């Protein structure tokens, strides 16, 4: 359903937002480990927590 | 591309020679993949809703 | 479906040609004709709908093991989309077109004998519509000069006044006669009026509804062919071209 | 690398369609589904856009 | 010798032998899961207090959107369900939909047709025969549990036979006072209140004494295999909406009070087997006729 | 000439006339869907090892948290629901539940409170009576399958009529052996074991023969307006619950077996449509009762 997606979306984007202000809650490390394709850092863990 | 043929000789192939031809030589994207339906509502506001 | 779309001899007469006699029989069990039932009709009634069941219904039916059973299912199926149950006929008549089997000798079946009037009042002709008795006197015509039956067919069609009427204008060998008729002989089609997804009552108009919202749900999708934007796509064989004749005429 | 960005960018579009549609009326829409019609894309647009 | 026999397993009618193939199946299968999403998009509204999700199942099940001033039937998808029911039930019930219509609901979800994935247990008592001596009287009462009220005038103790047949896989049988029963040329044990007993062991003899009557009550289960969508509480309102509905009402049929009584009668017939394969497709049409009727009402 | 007439259908007590309007309505409705989700938070507490989820549904329906010391009975809505109970069974109970109460707990969930968007099948027979002529002997036992018990003494075939009642949609009959039985007015057809009639064609008669005794065993389907969340195997579960708390012990009432007994003999009565629609809301009540008594036991 169309809503059930947009739904998912916009709390995707705050979750990821607020988890890359201030100190980031996810170390370096792994950033690496997801940008190795060329993604950005916060687009990769996008995609991983999804 | 991938049996090394002209255009001309394939000419007179239906879809089942076709596919038959590339799973041959390895190639399994010859299928057609349907597209899953996503249910959609607006809200009515102050018209009916569709 | 395909064969209740055709609107010209030209087009009704080359699928014929095209599609083979196997399309014309089912393999399904169906049940009985002219048997006197009760059918639900819930969109209308809290009872029972009474009708009677028929050959022309598009719904298989059980047919007689003989060639008046061939020829009714064959004709069933151009004016119905749907054929009946005549098992173990044999795969050299088969493999054989609808058309061959209706106007060639080589196939082998014997159609003589067969009598038009009975098989107009098996096939319920009082119950057809103008497209469906076009379409059937198009299958009488083919079956006359087959087996030199012409004056048959003329005497039979000026015994029926209103036949004569609506009797399309062709000769059986001749290919100019096919190309100048001028006959509407499409039974489904895009409607300029509403079609609705409503139920009907009759068992013959129910079953056309269900081939002509079909037709709409056909037109639309990737199967059908739109010579506007893909006509350069089709091979060379069945591409259209004024030259192109069915074979023998 | 298609399948990659596929998968990585579905949301976004699913909801720009949910969007545009929300912006017909149902009068509109009705009339808009008798009419038909093939869209022609280059090869090179094709591929470029995965 | 007096022979008494179950009501229910007289006579079972023919089923019919159309709708039972590849596609068919898929269509009733489509048929049970639209009806389900219909039943809790209503729900779904009723505690929303929008239409929208009712809509939204009904624009399914039906293709066409609802409108007010035109009752809200099922569409297409109903007629062609309620016509198939029909033919299923009896070999007399015609057979009035076309194929191309068959094909596009199927079409309508992506399930699979197959009707054995799992079971189910049915616990109709086959009682074929019970044959007695002349001084003997014997009644048999019940479809669900049977109640055989045995009387012995003679002088000398009576011996009766039972026959449950050979598709049940277990009977159970009580008494009202402790009696004796054993199998064909075998020794009779002390009396007691129950016996466990397998159908396909043979005719069991059971001595009635004279003097007060002796009840024998009954329970039987046999399995039979069903989709895994099959519910039986669901199975049983559809089929006394059918037939209070006036859709059973065919030439030379016989009513039962449960799709219990129907569907263990025709497994008593000769080819029983085949007639069973299509009383299941039978059951699960009841099933999202059930659902469907719920959710679209009519007074 | 003797009558015989089945048990459950005899002196059917009058219903309570309180709590049927739509805010009434709308209470037991809530009730419901509140005890229900009662029900699911207890097994999601289990599953996850947390209190959490069982937590926020015992406060949405007792307005107060749960205590470890104190007991959990469900707080005033388990109240009110337990009182309009007793209200709906009889005209004599007492009916002390303030209209602001019933408001301020139908606030707390949307429902709509129709209780006539569906309906349920009722599978007990009716047999309002059954006329013999005499040195007949005739014996009704049973309400969800009743076996007619009929013996002849006289010289010759006797003539039964057979009454069902004007309600009942379908009956089906089915004998120990076969047997005759025809309308009135109409010739009798060849014995048969099977008989499905509709009870608004009128009385049947049924020829008995001089000899062994001859059982009929009846089965009846009726069709009632429910709610769409009516479920017919909480309502009854409900229903021995209730019973067995002792909510129906009230003066000059009638007891029966199960809840379909009890609706089936209301709608027989003198005018009984008038109380239906009471009996279903019960229903609704005893459903919402078994849901939150099960998952606060007291």
């Amino acid at each position: 359903t169309s809503g059930s997606i947009i739904n998912h979306a916009n709390n995707l984007n705050k979750v990821i937002n607020h988890v890359f202000a201030d100190k980031p809650l996810i170390s370096e490390t792994m950033l690496k480990i997801l940008t190795i394709d060329g993604t950005t850092g916060k687009d990769g863990y996008r995609n991983w927590l999804d | 591309f991938l049996t090394n043929t002209t255009y001309d000789i394939v000419n007179n192939d239906t879809i089942d020679v076709l596919k038959m031809k590339l799973r041959n030589q390895g190639w399994p994207f010859v299928e057609r993949y349907n597209a899953v339906e996503i249910d959609m509502s607006v809200e009515p506001l102050r018209s009916p809703g569709q | 479906m395909d064969v209740l779309s055709k609107g010209s001899l030209k087009e009704l007469l080359a699928h014929l040609e095209k599609t083979p006699l196997e399309e014309a029989i089912s393999y399904r069990i169906g049940t009985v004709p002219y048997q006197n039932v009760l059918i639900s009709r819930n969109e209308y009634y809290n009872q029972l709908y009474p009708d009677t069941t028929s050959l022309i219904d598009g719904v298989s039916r059980e047919g007689q093991r003989n060639v008046n059973g061939l020829i009714m299912s064959i004709i069933s199926y151009v004016v119905s989309g749907s054929g009946h149950y005549i098992p173990n006929i044999g795969f050299m008549l088969l493999r054989r077109s609808i058309l061959d089997i209706l106007t060639k000798h080589d196939t082998g079946l014997v159609t003589n004998n067969l009598n038009y009037g009975i098989i107009a009042r098996n096939l319920t002709v009082s119950k057809m519509n103008c497209e469906q008795r076009k379409r059937m006197l198009i299958c009488f015509k083919l079956l006359a000069y087959k087996d030199g039956n012409q004056n048959d067919y003329e005497i039979y069609l000026n015994q029926n006044i209103p036949l004569k009427q609506i009797a399309p204008n062709f000769i059986p060998g001749d290919m100019r006669t096919v190309i100048h008729n001028q006959d509407q002989l499409a039974i489904v089609g895009i409607p300029a009026y509403r079609l609705t997804q409503s139920t009907e009552l009759s068992i013959r108009d129910d079953n056309a509804k269900s081939y002509k919202l079909g037709y709409v749900d056909w037109y639309n999708s990737n199967s059908f062919l739109r010579e506007r934007s893909e006509f350069n796509l089709i091979r060379l064989k069945d591409r259209d071209t004024k030259y192109g004749k069915l074979n023998g005429w | 690398a298609c399948r990659d960005k596929t998968s990585a960018n579905w949301r976004g579009y699913s909801v720009l369609v949910s969007r545009y549609r929300s912006l017909i009326p149902n009068e509109l829409f009705e009339s808009l589904r008798n009419i038909s019609g093939e869209y022609n894309i280059n090869p090179q647009d094709e591929h470029s856009f995965f | 010798a007096n022979r008494a026999t179950s009501a229910f397993l007289d006579n079972p009618h023919p089923v019919g032998v159309n709708y039972v193939d590849e596609g068919s199946r898929q269509f009733v299968a489509v048929a049970e899961l639209l009806a389900s999403k219909l039943i809790d998009s209503s729900r779904e509204s009723d505690e929303s207090n929008s239409d929208v999700p009712f809509v939204q199942a009904y624009s399914k099940f039906a293709d066409d959107n609802p409108r007010h001033l035109r009752v809200k039937t099922g569409g297409k998808m109903a007629n062609a369900l309620t016509n198939v029911i029909r033919s299923y039930y009896s070999i007399n019930a015609p057979a009035i939909v076309p194929q191309v219509e068959i094909d596009r609901l199927a079409s309508k979800a992506t399930v699979s047709g197959d009707m054995y994935n799992s079971y189910a247990i049915f616990n109709s008592v086959p009682i074929v025969e019970v044959l007695s001596p002349a001084r003997t009287t014997v009644s048999i009462v019940g479809s669900d549990r049977a109640d055989v009220t045995m009387l012995n005038t003679g002088a000398g103790a009576a011996n009766i036979t039972f026959n449950f047949g050979q598709i049940a896989e277990t009977v159970i049988l009580k008494g009202s006072v402790p009696f004796q029963l054993a199998r064909l040329n075998q020794p009779m044990p002390a009396a007691r209140f129950t016996y466990k007993l397998r159908p396909l062991d043979g005719p069991f003899i059971v001595v009635l004494p004279v003097g007060n009557p002796l009840v024998i009550s009954a329970t039987a289960a046999t399995r039979i295999q069903v989709p895994l969508a099959f519910n039986k509480a669901l199975v049983e309102s559809g089929f006394q909406t059918a037939m209070n509905d006036g859709l059973f009402d065919i030439q030379n049929v016989n009513y039962y009070s449960s799709f219990d009584e129907f569907i263990i009668s025709q497994y008593h017939a000769q080819d029983g087997i085949n007639r069973v394969s299509t009383c299941v497709i039978l059951g699960l049409a009841l099933q999202a006729y059930d659902q469907m009727r719920r959710a679209l009402p009519v007074r």
